[PDB]
RNA sequence: GCUGUCGGUCAUACUGCGUCGAAUACACCGGAUCCCUUCAGACCUCCGAAUUAAGCGGCGCAAGGCCCGGUUAGUACUUGGGUGGGGGACUCCCAGGGAAUACCGGGUGCUGACAGCU
RNA sequence: AUAGCGCAGGUGUCCUAAGGCAAGCUCAAUGAGAACAGAAAUCUCAUGUUGACCAAAAGGGGAAAAGCUUGCUUGAUUUUGAUUUUCAGUACGAAUACAAACUGUGAAAGCAUGGCCUAUCGAUCCUUUAGGUCUGAGAAACUUUCAGCUAGAGGUGUCAGAAAAGUUACCACAGGGAUAACUGGCUUGUGGCAGCCAAGCGUUCAUAGCGACGUUGCUUUUUGAUCCUUCGAUGUCGGCUCUUCCUAUCAUUGAGACGCAGAAGUCUCAAAGUGUCGGAUUGUUCACCCGCCAAUAGGGAACGUGAGCUGGGUUUAGACCGU
RNA sequence: AGCGCGGGUAAACGGCGGGAGUAAUGACUCUCUUAAGGUAGCCAAAUGCCUCGUCAUCUAAUUAGUGACGCGCAUGAA
RNA sequence: GGAUAGCUGGAGUUUUGUUAGUUUUAUCAGGUAAAGCGAAUGAUUAGAGGCCCUCGACCUAUUCUCAAACUUUAAAUGGGUAAGAUCCAGUGGUUACUUCAUUGAACUGCUGGGAUUAAUAUGACUCCAAGUGGGCCAUUUUUGGUAAGCAGAACUGGCGAUGAGGGAUGCUCCUAACGCUUGGUUAAGGUGCCAAAAUGCUCGCUCAUCAGAUACCAUAAAAGGUGUUGGUUCAUAU
């Protein structure tokens, strides 16, 4: 799969709700850190005796992920996410046919 | 070797409807003017018909049913001898004063002809105007198969009807000059172009201006006169409409012939 | 070792010819189906007779084999080569399934072999010959029967070597409206001219 | 230990044993219309109030 | 077995032979007003709005039009109950019925017979007759004597 | 009786080959300055007006195809009934429905809107 | 609508174009032609109803297109509902038809909510990011962190979604003839036995004796196939002992046929009245030898026969070797 | 600290090869590959599937026993 | 093994020109059975006619036989919808929809026309809950298998839940479904005796040193016979 970075698509947003540009970088996770509830639920849960609670998940079936787009208006720099259909090879790079 | 067109090949072939056999119709284009939805009901969408032949330009307005098509009303250039033209029906400017002659006989028909008056040359418009009163007189436009270049003589009627004040929907873009001129467009309506082209070829040659533009000569239009014809034709127009073997052998004879031969 | 042929008696399962979804192709034991003189022109060899079925069966193709290497030595013997044409007119098309040696569920089985379907009144043999012999022809498939099985009746048709034509309805030849070998052709009004 | 997979057997007895046909209803339901058309029949309902 | 939108469809769903090419204009320029019958057949050649294989060739009611679709309802027998199901389609793959037309035909002639009466005090009773039992007459021409066949091979 | 433009049914309307077409009219056809198109004015586009040969229309052909009917045939097949027949494979009767090639008797079109022509 | 570990195959992808629209053009293949050049290069005409091609299985569908080539673009966008398909008329997914926006292409009619249509995928909890001058942390402000409301993603392929290796011959419990290992029953492919036809063999002569290529039966003394009976037990091999039954007769009786001179035989009919043995090796059933004899035929009776024996074998617990 | 990185250790657990050609046979040459390719010995063994293996011996007759013979399904060194 | 729907019972109501496992009248959809190959696709036998042969080539017209995953054509049996009081026509109004337009569209007010507008039969929601989710058999259709009292499906009917009379005897075949009974009449099936009723009447065939004897059903075949009884067709009484 190949993706052009510049994009005109809706922009849902207050000032413009009409066709912009966007710029299209992917989106990644980010980390998953502290303080959140369940992050600190599952913390006081473990500490003790009694092994762990929680199922670890083992066996994977999917070889891919879903590819999301971050799209982010020129103007507004309003953002969204679209997802797009699996694939194991993912770029936004040029290099036309 | 086996050779062309076997006794099981005429079998399975099928034949396409008529007017694509005969190489006049195109069914691909024709759904998408016909069609009118299911909202409407019973409403009829209307078409303008322009028809490049030689020597003669036809154009129609028609709408469809299912016995078949039903003409409005039609214009011809040969009409024209009529209010003024003499001759040249074939060109740009005939189209125009064509398309122009329709779109009357379309308004005084149904009796509409004090409202919209139009615009009479070569600027651009659309009928967005008259506000709070009857929407002026929807008709699309059915070139047909003729292949759509910028010009042609089809966007001449195009901009005859538009001037009669019937609404046509339009883009600019294949008008000539163009990014858009305005005054390139009003030197093919009066017929500058024509003229212009026997100003420069008959200080050039006698022998192409007498072959080329021989009816000119018989009815006597120079080429300064050009330009008077086809502005005074469109105020001639504007107060008028218009005012008019072998046969088959039976199987006794057919027999017959056989013990001839 | 093949099976007993009672196996493969009844028309128990739909046609499964050799195609593209068989693909096990076992070959079959009839490849000469046409006997005797094949090339006489249909002006000799008048008398026929039939070998015709009146059960509704299967056919191995090495019955078909065994039955025509039966009747054309009947007739090299007593008639000589040249005066009979043999041919066989069924064919082996229907292939033939072996499950071989849990019981079960490899149940499906490979293609063994060839075998031909036959209706009530469909036609197996049929001698063409000469009008002279016709009785030594009728007694060579009355051998030619005990190869196959079943019954099969055998019928002296009316009809002139192997055409539709009834040999009173031939003769009436002369106005010239029949013309080639095994197959008397009629010319037709139908054109062009 | 199978057991059998499918059948259809005593199910068009089950089903006659009781088929209702629902009643029919004067002035048909609108669900599913456009909603261009029923904003106009709502209109037209008001102006003749 | 295995389930897709068009299983099995292959014959149910085949154009047809020498039909090929799209729909005619004439056949596209009929309308269809909401309260009336109509049989849905599929044609495979336009594949935009083509109802599922269950619909196909199945008379039911215009409830809807939408702009280049038709609304109908059409009814499913599904074990114990009938059920009223609204599906819309495209305009390619619904015909006219020609089931009503009988009846359509059978009430102007019905109506204005009842009508004409006023006066002469109706009571016509108008109703159609099923062809049971012939009366009598004599009949005579030319005869043949056959027999019984006796049995011949061939 | 015809010719044109937009169609309807979409082979009774297609294909092949051969002869004949009053009058408009379609058409071939002449030119490249501008509009416009390509390798290329052949196509397309524009401006024109010095031969029915083709296209187009009618008719013919013991023509192919296609359409229609008669045969094929109350045959093949089939619904309900049988303490019918038969060792089975299959087949018959009763009460009903009922095809398809092969092959020869006739056909080769009909038509709505609008403008014109013996 | 419809089943099986029925049949032939396919999916966990691929693609800013192979998406969208418009325009122009026609494909595979054949025929006749053109320096180098042929069976295959490229160019040209004629014919070409799809015989090519449309990302991939198979099937529908398609010719001024849905195919090929070019131009311009991002509708593979936003807001949530309805319906169809599976169906409990629940969900997911997939698709259809509108509504309200905003854009693309085209002169315009229109067409476009991904691929011409039929497959190509995922709940709760948790994490994560996007959106709001948003709501709350309950004594009140400010202000980090947190919790919310709405929409995507991270994944469960046992695909309506537990977090998971062996062994038991030292074994245990609840049950199962819904389900194997014996007999019996249906079946008879396989095994065994008997017919029909007649190419040849038989110095000569198809049939004294034989019998290919075919083809019709019988049997339950072999072995499968099956799962009806039996799992709150019918005591699982073989031998010994003892009785009876069958005939598909090895011998004995009386016949018939011969390629019957005699002797010796081979074939067939009536025949089950009488008889069918001693040993070596093996747990053997079978087998193979040494010998005798008129002859040392084949079988059944819960694969006769364990409250009749025996316990060599198989099939508990001990132990050894090899893999 | 451990785990990596770098040494030692088999009377530690354990492991110990195929293919053609060449004076019937293959001392011998070539070749692919392993950490090493079963050495001394012993064998149809209480260990060999094919197998009641092959050849002697004991017997009138031996799927038994003994003595040799080994490409040994799957012998072998605390 | 559950949950869910269906099948079933009970408790309430609404309500009687409306319902139907049926036909007819009219109208549609379908691609099985058969048929087809001198029609495409795929398989296939045979020859004909198109510098010396020559079988070839390929073509042209014919021919033998075929197809669950081939088809021009195409049944029967089944499936859909319609056949009026919830209807038809005329005329006015409402509307941001639609139209070039009181043009349409849908909905509504009034005014006419019409009482069952094919046949036959016939009165037609809501709640709560049980049991059940091992099925088996038969006629026709049919898949795997050599076949099976084998395995798996389609339509209807049974057995299961069900006795009575018949098939000697049999859960599934035939007749026929059951309150206690008196009389009469039949069904399937039978009438020599067991055994209620014919050693009844009438016309053929058969002699078995293993006759034969009543559907499902308790087995028989290929091939023979100068045993006897008829038929078909030739040749001189055979």
């Amino acid at each position: 799969v190949n993706v052009p970075k510049l994009r005109n698509t809706f922009c849902k947003g207050p000032k413009c709700r009409k066709h912009q540009p966007h710029k299209v970088s992917q989106y990644k996770k980010g980390k998953d850190s502290l303080v959140v509830q369940g992050k600190r639920r599952y913390d006081r849960k473990q500490k003790g005796f009694g092994g762990q609670t929680k199922p670890i998940f083992r066996k994977k079936a999917k070889t891919t992920k879903k590819i999301v787009l971050k799209l982010e208006c020129t103007k507004c720099k309003t953002k969204r996410l679209l997802p797009i259909k699996r694939c194991k090879s993912f770029e936004l790079g040029a290099e036309k046919k | 070797v086996k050779a062309l067109k076997n006794k099981a090949y005429f079998k399975r072939y099928q034949v396409k409807y008529r007017r694509r056999r005969q190489g006049k119709t195109d069914y691909a284009a024709r759904r998408a003017l016909v069609l009118q939805d299911r909202n409407k009901y019973n409403a009829h969408k209307h078409r303008l018909v322009v028809r490049l032949t030689n020597k003669r330009i036809i154009c129609q307005v028609v709408y469809s049913t299912i016995e078949g098509d039903r003409v409005l009303a039609t214009a011809e250039s040969t009409e024209l001898p009529r209010y003024g033209v003499k001759i040249g029906l074939t060109n740009y400017a005939a189209a125009y004063c064509t398309g122009l002659l329709l779109a009357r006989r379309v308004l005084k028909q149904l009796g509409m002809s004090e409202t919209f008056e139009g615009v009479e040359t070569g600027e651009e418009y659309h009928i967005e105007e008259n506000f709070g009163e009857r929407r002026p007189f929807k008709v699309l436009l059915d070139v047909g198969i003729v292949r759509t270049t910028v010009g042609n003589r089809v966007f001449g009627a195009m901009k005859g009807a538009a001037d009669g004040g019937l609404h046509v929907p339009h883009g600019i873009k294949k008008f000539p000059g163009y990014s858009y001129d305005p005054e390139a467009h009003r030197a093919r309506i009066l017929g500058l172009h024509v003229a212009d082209y026997m100003r420069q070829l008959k200080e050039e040659d006698p022998e192409k201006y007498s072959a080329q533009f021989s009816q000119y000569i018989k009815n006597k239009i120079e080429a300064d006169d050009i330009e008077a014809m086809y502005k005074n034709a469109h105020a001639q127009i504007r107060k008028n409409p218009d005012a008019v073997r072998h046969v088959k052998l039976t199987k006794a004879q057919r027999r017959e012939r056989v013990q001839q031969k | 070792g093949r099976r007993p042929a009672r196996c493969y008696r009844y028309c128990k399962n739909k046609p499964y010819p050799k195609s593209r979804f068989c693909r096990g192709v076992p070959d079959a034991k009839i490849r000469i189906y046409d006997a005797g003189r094949k090339r006489a022109d249909v002006d000799e060899f008048p008398g026929v007779a039939h070998l015709v079925s009146d059960e509704y069966e299967q056919i191995s193709s090495e019955a078909l084999e065994a039955a025509r290497v039966c009747a054309n030595k009947y007739m090299i013997k007593n008639c000589g080569k040249d005066n009979f044409h043999l041919r066989i007119r069924v064919h082996p098309f229907h292939v033939l399934r072996i499950n071989k040696m849990t019981g079960m569920r490899g149940a499906f089985g490979k293609p063994m072999g060839l075998v031909a379907r036959v209706d009530i009144g469909q036609i197996l043999m049929s001698i063409r010959t000469r009008e002279s012999n016709v009785a030594t022809a009728v007694t060579a498939l009355r051998r030619a029967a005990f190869k196959f099985p079943g019954r099969q009746k055998v019928f002296v048709s009316n009809k002139w070597g192997f055409t539709k034509f009834t040999k009173v309805e031939y003769k009436k030849q002369a106005e010239g409206r029949i013309v080639d070998g095994v197959g008397a052709k009629w010319i037709s009004t139908k054109g062009p001219l | 230990a199978k057991s059998k997979n499918h059948t259809n057997h005593n199910q068009n007895k089950k089903a006659h044993r009781n088929i209702k046909k629902p009643q029919r209803k004067r002035k048909m339901s609108t669900k599913g219309m456009c909603p261009k058309f029923l904003r106009n029949q709502r209109a037209c309902k008001r102006g003749m109030m | 077995t295995s389930f897709g939108k068009r299983a099995r469809t292959r014959q149910k769903f085949s154009k047809g032979f020498r039909r090929h090419g799209m729909p005619a204009v004439s056949r596209l320029l009929v309308i269809h007003k909401k309260g009336d019958y109509v049989d849905i057949v599929c044609d495979p050649s336009v594949q935009k709005g083509m109802p599922y294989s269950y619909y196909h060739g199945r008379t039911g009611i215009v409830f809807n039009v939408t702009q280049r679709a038709v609304g109908v309802e059409v009814n499913k027998v599904v074990g114990n109950r009938v059920i009223k199901k609204r599906i819309h389609v495209r305009l390619e793959h619904v015909r006219k019925s020609r089931c009503n037309e009988l009846f359509l035909r059978r009430v102007k002639e019905n109506d204005a017979a009842h009508h004409e009466a006023h006066l002469k005090g109706e009571s016509i009773k108008t109703k159609r007759q099923i062809p049971g039992p012939k009366p009598g007459c004599f009949v005579s021409g030319t005869m043949e004597v056959l027999e019984p066949a006796p049995f011949v091979e061939s």
